């Protein structure tokens, strides 16, 4: 079957990976071993299974993931994990080049290295799957190398892929704060460039989903790992859903093209409802209304957003396991209510809505209390555009200033094309809200 | 690897780099053994990287030592570890600078040069490239800078992949004995701006008071002076080599402190720091250390935090970091100064924490950016320059230099021009 | 003081052809304005439109913008104020070409003799009958400034060497501004002197090699003629007068897959994006003016706050090339060309 193993980039690309990819290890329950202390899946390594990685020594499930180490540190942090001895070491692949890098510089040098790698582990992993329709990778905005790489990366598979797409997963800061300037130079020349290629993005509010696991947790710190394990769990639990069977199974570009009626959002807004935090498990189990509620309400969805600052082109909730008929009959009252959800001129059909027959799954080891139902929420967020605006603004501001020419000039990228991102960058952005206008 | 080795120039240079040696082995913990006392085999690693190995996998210093006169590199070795390093990385002048700018730089350079080459080898074996080598010299001494200039030249023309990044102490302006002292030092610092996109600088003063309320001593401890002021270097080389959950290029850092290649100034801070009662009585909170960064106090630099702002503002981090913190740490940076923060770009501070906290106290903290006052500050010594200029000093040394005095005006005008730059840019919102 | 480019755009690109695109602007010498179409495919009809003092089409050729410049070149190297020129334009714009203009094949005319050529051949010959007319005593000192990682090379020095760095300081002689003097070059006797001794001197000289163009430099590249005049008036009072004339052929914005250059030819070509950038950043610097006197501090800014708002003078053509391909290249050009419009410069006797 088709099988898509994500190409992480970055420090917290490779760490998303590693915690994604742990997770689904986890979910797996095959030792780092590779041969797992449970039975052998069934059919084998599932189709899921193969999917996320190829399955290889049969009779033992040994994942098979692509890394990148820019920085030989990545390198050791996949020798670290267990999943790379799982892995064979040819699955893992380290760049010799630093990463280094600079934002623009990073991408160009780097990518030429890692991509004819990339381009044969691809090939035969492609080659092992029955086809693949594309490869759904992480990649960190922030690092240049991060950034730099979806953008080289994306095109190249693009082509290969051809008219299939691939999904894109990014690290998109939250408009609050930013990580370094540096990352919002890198936002606005992978964006454009990379929004084109892909059929969408994801988008994930770091210091969201840190907020988020901060209330649930109340701590905010320690461990930013353990907020990056709600957001491995949350990436997890939306692809789990499709990878598990479904009574009704989309998949997820499918659903994304529902979600969009125009290729104009390209991304879809990545949301986790509701969360649980522990210790209200203890208190009681979830209601679904209370699922309901809580998926809803901004606090839980990924990005902070107020729900009427933020317009919902379309707004879709992928459900793990089984959406409970309660789940369901609670949603089409709270959509009814929700002013805030915007509308499609056109036509009121083209959803989906959809149900996973798989019962709900609660991944391993989450740290907090398990939810009977993770969700995901594909939707037009403000919060991007508003990013975006942010982003803008202090892009701008930057331009203004000039500043960091040298860092561009060393790439020897163009200011001119740099300033045309930008440029583009607004052009998305603004046609976005007027599309996102009725 | 990408190990970098140290060059020191000056007799400052020499001097501080012995302690920077130490504070470097000493971070290795390698002993004469070679054994690692570091649980981490990554850790010997990168410190495997950063020296050969001796047999007992001992460690041997990859850097080459100016000798302003032999009995420095006999001290060195004398010193602790005399064994570890070896003497063929050792490179030998009597002469040393013989206080002639020109006559240090052009005598010591020919011979610094063969070292130089292989040292350079050595390291471009160790990784294939480096980001960039950093000496540590004396800005003050003429000579001291004046020799360690060519090598930096050089070395980084050799390889635009080096980034030359120096450490040199300036002479505070705050007193000045004589103009031809400081005459030196702005000769230096012309050369040094030239030389290095990003130079480093401690102000006499800063050690002075940073020195004289901790020791308490009448007059600095070398020794004591350079432990501390190497510690602080030694921790942002020892945060980059370390790996932390978020890494960042120190490189990339540095490109991003200054918005342009311009401002050689960067601001060192160093943390925690306190009173030797008050650190061990007491530990800081983390905050606290985020605060005390802010403080002129613990800053090594001396300035007026307050009154100074950062064109750009940066953290390191080391040990675990609260999301909070950093939230705070934005926050305070806000809070502190409109100005504190660059107008231009918001936010400008980012950090990267280390995976493993320092040595010693868990949480440590380097300042980054620059502050209104230490350009202020280069401006005074400038100041310093022109009564110097009035004076002629040197007139006799500029002649036997050969060196231009006209080059001096140059230097001035050079220096000016650029302060002026920096600090209507630094005024600039 | 400052002009504005006057436009001449380079003819539909073969390389363009290959790409078989339009360009974004319609190279019209009538319009004596290009405009890139905003709207582009969205609106072909929707444009942005930039309009110089003069804009031309591909038809238009630097001859033609040459002659006309041609004249007025002879007066400021006359006087001695200083002359410059740069091109505004795309890598391939024939930025180069326009400026170098085109000698006669197989040498028919020399390069002054060409109107092929562009202004500043025409001129050169122009201010050798000039300096005949005048019978002042003119020599030119000449410099090469071929520039890689800021280094100065004289090929067109007659010295084998690269002329000494000259020294950065204000020239005493030099009102304002920072002057480089202590330039070791040797003198011409004549302009035909001149014409030989270029040639000689092209042959020292030489550009990185792009593959983009062969012909462009990767380098940004740095011609300089220093004219020392003497003469003995009607009064018979004897006045000394220095003119200079800097023809800067700076290499566009490349990408190293573009360009096929070579890695280093790359590192020159950051340092071309960079100088260009600097330079774009003097008019958004500009404004402050006071202290930090935001001026002095590069090598290329240096020379250019003489060169405008300094001692010397320079005029600004800019030539384009079709291609609308480098579009934020372009518009960074274009926008930069509109940069210079903020701040003129001071003709000035050197
Ligand atoms: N912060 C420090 N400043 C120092 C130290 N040693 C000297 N200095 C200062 O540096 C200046 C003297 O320069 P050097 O130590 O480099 C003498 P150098 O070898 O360069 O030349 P000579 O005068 O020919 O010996 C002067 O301003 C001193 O106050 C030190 O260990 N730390
Ligand atoms: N999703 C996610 N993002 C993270 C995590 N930790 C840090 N980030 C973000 O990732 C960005 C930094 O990118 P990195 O991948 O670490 O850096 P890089 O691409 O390797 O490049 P350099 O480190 O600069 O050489 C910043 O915006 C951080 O906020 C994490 O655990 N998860
Ligand atoms: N007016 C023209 N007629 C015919 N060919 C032209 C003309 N202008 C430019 N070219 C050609 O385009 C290629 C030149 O690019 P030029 O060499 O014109 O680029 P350039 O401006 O010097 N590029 P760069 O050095 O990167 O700033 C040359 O081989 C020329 O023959
Ligand atoms: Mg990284
Ligand atoms: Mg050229």
């Amino acid at each position: 079957m088709r099988e898509c193993i994500s190409i992480h980039v970055g420090q917290a690309g490779v760490q998303i990976g590693n915690a994604c990819w742990e997770l689904y290890c986890l979910e797996h329950g095959i030792q780092p071993d590779g041969q797992m202390p449970s039975d052998k899946t069934i059919g084998g390594g599932d189709d899921s299974f193969n999917t996320f990685f190829s399955e290889t020594g049969a009779g033992k499930h040994v994942p098979r993931a692509v890394f990148v180490d820019l920085e030989p540190t990545v390198i050791d942090e996949v020798r670290t994990g267990t999943y790379r001895q799982l892995f064979h070491p040819e699955q893992l692949i380290t760049g010799k080049e630093d990463a280094a890098n600079n934002y623009a510089r990073g991408h160009y040098t780097i990518g030429k290295e890692i991509i004819d790698l990339v381009l044969d582990r691809i090939r035969k992993l492609a080659d092992q799957c029955t086809g693949l329709q594309g490869f759904l990778v992480f990649h960190s905005f922030g690092g240049g190398t991060g950034s730099g790489f979806t953008s080289l990366l994306m095109e190249r598979l693009s082509v290969d892929y051809g008219k299939k797409s691939k999904l894109e997963f990014s690290i998109y800061p939250a408009p609050q704060v930013s990580t370094a300037v540096v990352e919002p130079y890198n936002s606005i020349l992978t964006t454009h460039t990379t929004l084109e290629h892909s059929d969408c993005a994801f988008m994930v509010d770091n210091e969201a989903i840190y907020d988020i696991c901060r209330r649930n947790l109340d701590i905010e710190r320690p461990t930013y790992t353990n907020l990056n394990r709600l957001i491995s769990q949350i990436v997890s639990s939306i692809t789990a859903s499709l990878r598990f069977d479904g009574a009704l199974n989309v998949d997820l570009t499918e659903f994304q093209t529902n979600l969009v009626p125009y290729p104009r959002i390209h991304f879809p807004l990545a949301t986790y409802a509701p969360v649980i935090s522990a210790e209200k498990a203890y208190h009681e189990q979830l209601s679904v209304a209370e699922i309901t509620n809580a998926c809803f309400e901004p606090a839980n969805q990924m990005v902070k957003c107020d729900p009427r600052h933020g317009k919902y082109m379309a707004c879709c909730l992928l459900y793990r396991g089984d959406v409970v008929p309660k789940d369901v009959n609670a949603a089409i009252a709270t959509i009814k209510t929700k002013r805030s959800i915007q509308f499609v001129d056109w036509c009121p059909t083209g959803f989906k809505v959809g149900i996973n027959y798989q019962p709900p799954t609660v991944v391993p080891g989450g740290d907090l209390a398990k939810v009977q139902r993770a969700v995901c929420m594909l939707s037009n967020t403000t919060a991007i555009a508003e990013a975006w605006a942010r982003l803008d603004h202090k892009f701008d501001l930057m331009y203004a200033k000039r500043a960091f020419v040298h860092w561009y000039v060393g790439e020897g990228m163009e200011e001119g094309e740099f300033s045309e991102a930008r440029e583009d960058m607004a052009a998305l952005e603004k046609d976005y809200e007027e599309v996102g206008v009725d | 690897m990408r190990e970098i080795v140290h060059i020191q120039a000056g007799q400052c240079g020499n001097q501080i780099g012995a302690k920077f040696w130490e504070v470097i082995s000493d971070e290795h913990g390698i002993d004469p053994t070679g054994s690692y006392h570091g649980d981490s085999d990554l850790q010997l690693e990168r410190i495997n990287v950063y020296y050969n190995e001796a047999a007992g996998n001992k460690y041997v210093p990859r850097a080459i030592l100016v000798d302003l006169e032999p009995g420095t590199m006999d001290s060195v070795r004398s010193g602790p570890f005399g064994q570890i390093f070896r003497p063929d990385n050792f490179v030998f002048g009597q002469s040393g600078a013989g206080n002639n700018w020109a006559k240090g730089h052009y005598t010591e350079g020919a011979e610094l040069v063969d070292s130089v080459l292989d040292v350079v080898r050595k390291e471009s074996e160790s990784c294939d490239c480096l980001q960039g080598f950093q000496l540590t010299h004396s800005l003050g001494g003429g000579t001291g800078s004046g020799m360690g200039t060519l090598l930096i030249s050089k070395i980084r023309e050799e390889y635009p992949d080096r980034i030359m990044n120096t450490f040199s102490v300036v002479p505070s302006p705050k007193v000045s004995d004589t103009v031809v002292e400081p005459y030196n030092a702005t000769l230096s610092v012309h050369q040094l701006v030239e030389n290095t996109d990003e130079t480093y600088c401690i102000d006499n003063e800063a050690l002075y008071d940073i020195c004289f309320r901790t020791l308490k001593l009448t007059t600095p401890t070398y020794g004591d002076l350079n432990h501390l002021v190497s510690a602080t270097m030694s921790g942002v080389t020892t945060c980059l080599r370390f790996p932390g959950q978020l890494n960042a290029d120190l490189r990339k850092l540095a490109v991003n402190m200054v918005p342009f290649p311009r401002l050689h100034f960067f601001m060192p801070g160093f943390a925690p720091l306190t009173s030797r009662g008050s650190q061990q009585y007491r530990a800081l909170t983390v905050p606290e250390l985020t605060q005390q960064m802010f403080d002129a106090k613990n800053m090594m630099a001396a300035c007026d935090p307050r009154h100074g702002r950062y064109l750009t503002v940066a953290a390191v981090f080391r040990g675990r970091m609260s999301m909070k913190e950093v939230d705070e740490q934005m926050l305070n940076v806000q809070n502190k100064n409109s100005s504190y923060f660059v107008e231009w770009i918001p936010n400008n501070v980012k950090t990267a924490v280390c995976d493993i906290p320092p040595r010693g106290l868990k949480m440590s903290a380097t300042f980054i950016g620059n502050s209104t006052a230490i350009q202020e500050l280069f401006k005074r010594i400038s100041e310093q320059f022109t009564a110097m200029f009035r004076r002629k000093a040197f007139l006799h040394w500029y002649t036997g230099e050969g060196m231009d005095e006209m080059e001096f005006t140059e230097a001035e005008s050079n220096m000016n021009d650029l302060v002026s730059e920096y600090q209507q840019y630094q005024d600039a919102t | 003081k400052n002009i504005q480019v006057v436009v001449r755009c380079r003819p539909f690109n073969l390389a363009e052809r290959k790409a078989s695109a339009h360009s974004i602007v319609e190279c019209d010498p009538v319009r004596k304005e290009v405009s890139v179409r905003t709207g582009g495919l969205a609106d072909k009809s929707s444009r942005k439109t930039y309009t110089f003092d003069m804009v031309f089409g591909a038809s238009t050729k630097q001859i033609d913008v040459y002659r006309s410049v041609v004249c007025p070149i002879l007066d400021e190297v006359i006087m001695g104020y200083n002359c410059t020129i740069f091109a505004y334009g795309q890598t391939g714009t024939g930025k180069t070409f326009t400026m170098e203009g085109e000698r006669s094949p197989n040498e028919e005319y020399t390069w002054e003799e060409d109107p092929l050529a562009g202004i500043i051949p025409r001129t050169l010959h122009q201010i050798f009958e000039k300096l005949t007319d005048n019978g002042t005593e003119f020599s030119v000192k000449v410099s090469l400034l071929e520039i890689y990682n800021e280094e100065l090379f004289d090929l067109l020095n007659p010295s084998s060497d690269v002329s000494e760095r000259l020294q950065m300081f204000d020239d005493p002689r030099n009102k304002r501004g920072v002057i480089i003097k202590g330039l070791e070059e040797i003198t011409v006797h004549n302009k035909d002197e001149v014409y030989q001794i270029l040639e000689k001197g092209a042959a020292k000289r030489t550009t990185a090699a792009t593959l983009m163009n062969a012909y462009s430099s990767r380098s940004h590249s740095v011609f300089s003629v220093t004219i020392h005049m003497k003469e003995t008036t009607i009064d018979g009072e004897e006045l000394v007068k220095i003119g200079k004339l800097n023809l800067v052929d700076l290499a566009g914005s490349e990408n190293i897959g573009r360009s096929g250059a070579v890695d280093k030819r790359a590192r020159e070509a950051g340092n071309i994006n960079q100088s260009l950038l600097t330079l774009g950043r003097v008019i958004t610097a500009l404004v402050e003016r006071t202290p930090h006197v935001p001026y002095r501090e590069s090598k290329l800014t240096r020379i250019l706050q003489d060169s405008l708002g300094g001692r010397t003078r320079t005029s600004i053509i800019a030539t384009i090339s079709p291609a609308s391909l480098n579009l934020e290249e372009t518009l960074s050009t274009l926008e930069y060309a509109h940069r210079a419009k903020n701040i003129l410069n001071k003709p000035e006797v050197n």
